[PDB]
């Protein structure tokens, strides 16, 4: 990925990682929580020109996605349930009435 | 002619014209008291919608009571007291002679403080000016009932603070009841004996001879009344101070109120008025339950209110006084019981919210809260109500929401939060700054906890009626609101939401963006019905009806434009977001900004995600020209040019929100730079910088349509010299200014490090300079002066970057190879690149005559010596580069010229040493 | 206050009348006849729209039938192409130029609608095929020629309008030329 950022090839970059992020998801495991930093910083540092190109705006969005079911998966397997309930609600994937 | 310029000027300056027209009604927006400050009669306008999602006010959390405090009301002997002080972001709890300040924000931190004496009451006050250390933030009050104490609170940072005890003086056995202060720091109590006294205190001796550095003043015992006890009088029960009018107010336990004067300069005590509130209404009730009534509390009405204070019975009616009169009654709201007979017990007043706790068991408090609600104001000030001669005469326009919470344990004190800055907008304005202000919220402690209760925005409320998912409440708001302000709401909705997010270069600006409260399913409902409420832009005629008193010629009527409900909630969107801006000047008279990066930041993301809207609701269709308008069938043409109009006004209000953000953007690069080293140092003239304090964010967008180098491009000016001053990186800075705010400037960058060489001569730097400046060039090819400079290059003998300069910028005149194929029928365009091509390799020829001319100046000097050999094989070696430069280049006219060099020079030996087909 | 039926409220009155009877009988070609209801519903909208004005012409969109027929009645995109092909090959459109400029309009953004629902390497191998990319250059050669026969008669704008449909449909081709070489690699 920081390969594929020096010549700005930002379609793989948000493609590797969701790609590696969505496997290991769910996992308590040491990749995952490095890769999810990581991930944080590819957000903050770069999202400027990750939300820019004329491809991979789906990639993006999850992208946006994944760094929210992470972080909720985070809670989750921290006992926090009001606050997980908070982070999947804010992700518009699931219904919330009928 | 048509002229594209002047028709895109005069449709911005028409935008600006709207936008003047839509700020000044934001600003304008009536009093609603001075329509009802006349009624005789009691007030009921309360609105409700049937429906719950139209709550005004929603409780956000609970936080109960830290178990210290809760083992000490198991240990409570004789007394608690409960309070609130959001003036440190604290609140306060007192059992008996122990005092504990509570951070009721997420820190949790609890400080315990213990007296030696029961206390009566406290509060906290601003110090007075110079008195103690500067650190010493704020004054804690705490009476006993033999003592009053004056703690320092002194701050180690903005969170955290020392209980520093400085002073104390006696009580002489009088109970205070009450504690109030001022922004001069005066303290003023009231006794049981109805007294009121101040403390006297300072940082050195009050008087000459005395060591008094606190000292307790009687303010209303009249030098006869201690020698003559004509009567007692009552307690008082509560003390006011109204900053902004400069009075203190006292209420009395028979209700009667006194009004007093401070003075404009905190300088006084004058005593102005007594009030006697049953009075005042059996005065009114023989002029067109109720024997056991009692005033409870006083509260401040607005400044900008014509109303100074309310009073409030015991029955939750409410009483409006001016200094002069009762002024307006306002009854509850039927929330409250139709048994005539509830404990209210609590009462509280902030600027257009009301609460009435009422006692309902030994357990639990029903508290009723009533908001003012603008809604037909809000209405009636943007939509004129086609409705002609309504008789508004009875109408009593003070409407409000009232909402209905039960809660357990007794409710102790209530305040408003300090969410917002500055000042509290006034209630009928809210409206006006909603997108920058957060909920106001209120703090209700009780014998339990801490309840945190936001009043709801009309974007917050408007969000709750969007996830009610009713067809039939969001029709009922865009229709009790006004379709154009129900409309400048789903912009606003839209605004908050992800998709709209245009985002900005982090890298540069770090995640300072607008909280995206609001979903993608409630943000595109509110597109959705936003779309449905929108209607066409259309033409009228102004029904103007004749009194009836002759014809002696009337006027001629014009057809008039309205525009959409969504070109006018654009509009009243775009107007509220400039409203801080636009009136006002973007430097101080101390030479620094007026705004701060992060507000300089929030109102950028307003507008990015307004153009943002414009792109995704296409009301500008991509790709359409502005539309050329000309100087059963007539009524097509009616719509037929109204939407062209819009179309245009669009155009004008988008080309005002991109120069908005480039303005803000450039202030901000203008703030890290250090922008008062940048406008001290500028160019401006003294005179002008003598008035920047007087040009308006709205006059610096109009600047540059009336060189005329402007203020903007004057600041520019002085940080792009101030960069080079430093030898900072000056390109990283411009990327972002030529994005945000690439060949004129680089042309000038390269010129400037090419007079760099040509000054200080050459070495590893300066030839790196040279290095630079070819590459830059070519960044930019052919966009620049190739024979000046060439004549840069020479000046400098930098000859090997100027042939590759001359080929590159030969093939950018022509990047399709059209001169590189003969026609025996050539295109005039042809005839042109052929000509330019034909004038770039002229300088190739022009450098090769220059160093041969060179050559044959000195030999015609060195006439008696020998050891110029060295200087002849260099000056031939560079001509044979300069030769293979160009016979790398598949170019056959660049291929024709040199071969036609060197046949005219004789050198027929090199045409042996060349293989490139073009030589046959 | 004659109730003007805009030329929008004349579309969304029609859309509404041809979609709402589809979804009960799709993929009955008997009482649905989708070339028919093409054929005479575009002619109708083209005989209705042609003595409007030049912005009665911007209410119009060109998918007004092409998308109704595939978002409520979901008839394939790559059905309704071949539908209009028919429609242009059989039907009165070779009689007037005007009538054909129309058609081959609302052709060309139906094909830029299947070029953005198109997904797959094997729908990316339909779009590539032959027959298609040469009805697209027979179709992109008629609007070309038609057009400058009449760049003499047309008006200012609505020169600029079909100048910018034929930079769409040289795009289009170069698409369909594109997915066939994305075949070799």
């Amino acid at each position: 990925i920081e390969f594929w950022i020096m010549i700005e090839e930002y379609p793989r970059v948000l493609e590797i990682y969701n790609s590696r992020i969505s496997v290991l998801l769910t996992s308590i495991s040491s990749e995952r929580d490095q890769l999810y930093q990581f991930g944080k910083q590819l957000f903050n540092d770069y999202q400027g020109r990750l939300k820019t190109t004329s491809t991979a705006r789906t990639s993006y969005l999850a992208f946006e996605q994944l760094l929210k079911l992470c972080d909720f998966f985070d809670l989750y397997n921290k006992e926090k349930y009001q606050e997980a309930i908070q982070k999947i609600e804010n992700l518009e994937i699931l219904p919330i009435s009928e | 002619p048509f002229n594209k310029e002047e028709d895109l000027k005069k449709i911005f300056l028409n935008s600006i014209e709207s936008i003047d027209s839509s700020i000044d009604k934001v600003a304008t927006i009536p009093d609603p008291t001075l329509k009802v400050l006349y009624k005789r009669d009691p007030g009921f306008n309360y609105f409700d919608g049937g429906s719950y999602f139209w709550s005004t006010l929603v409780i956000e959390k609970h936080i109960e009571l830290p178990q210290e405090i809760t083992n000490g009301y198991l240990s409570t002997s004789t007394k608690s007291l409960l309070g609130l002080f959001p003036e440190i972001g604290r609140a306060w709890i007192s059992i008996d002679q122990t005092l504990y300040l509570w951070d009721y924000r997420d820190s949790g931190e609890l400080i315990s403080h213990n007296l030696s004496q029961i206390i009566t009451n406290c509060a906290l006050i601003q110090p007075k000016k110079n008195t103690f250390k500067d650190a010493v933030k704020k004054v804690m009050v705490v009476c006993t009932h033999v003592e009053i104490f004056l703690f320092a609170l002194c701050y180690s940072n903005e969170t955290k603070f020392e209980i520093l005890s400085t002073l104390s003086i006696p009580s002489d056995n009088i109970f205070i009841t009450d504690i109030v202060g001022t922004k001069e720091g005066r303290i003023f109590l009231s006794g049981q004996d109805g007294n009121i006294y101040e403390i006297e205190y300072s940082k050195d001796n009050l008087f000459w001879f005395s060591n008094e550095k606190i000292k307790k003043i009687n303010l209303t015992q009249t030098f006869f009344n201690s020698f003559i006890n004509l009567s007692k009088k009552k307690e008082i029960i509560q003390l006011i101070y109204d900053e902004d009018r400069y009075l203190l107010y006292s209420l009395s336990k028979d209700s009667t109120i006194n009004v007093y004067s401070l003075g404009k300069i905190g300088d006084k005590f004058e005593h102005l008025k007594t009030i006697y509130p049953i009075n005042d209404i059996d005065s009114l009730f023989n002029n067109n339950s109720r024997k056991n009534m009692v005033i409870m509390s006083i509260h401040i009405s607005p400044k900008e209110t014509e109303f100074n204070f309310i009073a409030i019975l015991s029955s939750g009616e409410r009483l409006y006084y001016t200094l002069n009169r009762l002024a307006y009654i306002r009854s509850p709201p039927n929330n409250v019981d139709n048994n005539g007979n509830s404990n209210i017990h609590y009462t509280y007043y902030s600027n257009g919210v009301f609460f009435t706790a009422s006692e309902v068991s030994d357990q639990e408090d029903r508290l009723v809260g009533t908001t003012l609600f603008g809604n037909d104001i809000i209405k009636s000030h943007y939509e004129t109500s086609k409705s002609g001669f309504s008789n508004q005469i009875s109408q009593d326009t003070l409407s409000e929401k009232s909402n209905l919470f039960s809660i357990r344990g007794r409710v102790s004190v209530i305040k408003e939060d300090i969410v917002n800055d500055g000042k509290p907008t006034v209630y009928y304005k809210e409206l006006s700054n909603e997108h920058m202000n957060t909920p106001r919220r209120f703090l209700c402690l009780n014998s339990l906890g801490l309840h945190f209760i936001s009043k709801l925005r009309y974007v917050d409320l408007l969000q709750n009626i969007l996830s009610s998912n009713n067809p039939q409440d969001i029709d009922n708001f865009f229709d009790a609101f006004g379709k154009i302000i129900a409309s400048s709401l789903c912009i606003s909705l839209y605004c908050s939401s992800p998709h709209s997010s245009i985002l900005l270069h982090d890298q540069v600006y770090s995640g300072i963006s607008i909280p995206k409260t609001t979903t993608t399913r409630i943000a595109d409902l509110a597109m959705t019905f936003l779309r449905r409420k929108s209607g066409k832009p259309q033409y009228y005629q102004p029904v103007v009806i004749q009194q009836m008193f002759g014809d002696m010629g009337a006027p001629v009527n014009k057809t008039e434009l309205m525009y959409s409900n969504a070109y006018n909630g654009l509009l009243a969107y775009l107007a509220r977001v400039l409203y801080p801006l636009w009136n006002q000047s973007v430097v101080t008279s101390a030479g620094c900004s007026y705004w701060s990066i992060v507000q300089l930041q929030l109102f950028q993301s307003h507008l990015s995600n307004l153009l943002s809207f414009l792109d995704i609701s296409q009301l500008i269709p991509k790709g359409q020209e502005i539309p050329i308008i000309k100087i059963s069938s007539n009524e097509i043409y009616g719509e037929d040019e109204a939407i062209k109009n819009e179309k245009r006004s669009l155009i004008g209000l988008k080309n005002i929100i991109v120069k908005s953000i480039q303005i803000l953007n450039l202030f901000l690069i203008l703030s890290q730079y250090n922008f008062k080293q940048l406008f001290d140092s500028s160019s401006i003239e003294l005179d002008i910088k003598r008035k920047i304090d007087l040009l308006k964010f709205r006059d610096i967008l109009n600047s540059d349509i009336l060189t005329s180098n402007s203020t903007l491009t004057l600041l520019i000016d002085s940080l792009m010299k101030t960069l080079n001053s430093h030898n900072i990186n000056i390109d990283q800075v411009s990327n972002q200014l030529e994005t945000e705010c690439k060949e004129n400037r680089e042309l000038y960058k390269v010129k400037e490090k090419l007079n760099m060489v040509l000054r200080d001569g050459s070495t590893y730097f300066t030839d790196s300079l040279v290095k630079d400046s070819a590459l830059i060039l070519d960044s930019i090819s052919p966009n620049y002066n190739l024979s000046e400079i060439v004549d840069l290059f020479i000046a400098i003998k930098a000859f090997n970057y100027v042939t590759p300069l001359c080929l590159q910028y030969a093939q950018d005149l022509d990047p399709r190879g059209i001169t590189l194929i003969p026609s025996n029928n050539p295109s005039d365009e042809f005839k042109l690149k052929l000509s330019q091509k034909k004038s770039t390799f002229q300088e190739i020829i022009k450098l090769l005559n220059f160093i041969q001319s060179d050559n044959n100046n000195n030999n015609n000097n060195s006439g008696g010596g020998g050891g110029d050999n060295n200087n002849y094989n260099n000056t031939f070696e560079i001509i044979d580069i300069i030769i293979q430069q160009v016979l790398v280049c598949q170019d056959r006219l660049a291929h024709e010229m040199i071969y036609s060099w060197i046949l005219n020079n004789g050198m027929t030996s090199k045409f042996f040493e060349i293989n490139t087909p073009f030589i046959t | 206050d004659g109730l003007k039926i805009s030329v929008g409220g004349v579309i969304e009155s029609l859309v509404s009348k041809i979609s709402n009877i589809g979804y009960d009988f799709y993929p009955n070609e008997i009482t649905f006849p989708v070339e028919f209801i093409i054929n005479y519903g575009e002619r109708a909208i083209f005989n209705f729209s042609r003595n409007k004005s030049e912005a009665e012409k911007k209410e119009i969109s060109p998918n007004w039938l092409t998308s109704s027929l595939h978002d409520h009645v979901k008839i394939d995109y790559w059905i309704l192409v071949d539908y209009y092909n028919n429609t242009i090959e059989k039907g009165s459109w070779k009689e007037e130029d005007e009538s054909l400029i129309y058609i081959t309009s609302v052709y060309f953004y139906l094909v830029e609608s299947l070029i953005n629902t198109i997904q797959t390497a094997t729908e990316r191998r339909l779009f590539s095929s032959k027959q298609i990319l040469q009805s697209l250059e027979n179709r992109e050669s008629t609007f070309k020629s038609i057009f400058n026969r009449q760049r003499s008669s047309l008006n200012q704008e609505t020169i600029k309008k079909l100048e910018q449909l034929l930079i769409k449909f040289e795009k289009i081709i170069s698409i369909s030329k594109s997915f066939k070489d994305f075949r070799g690699y």
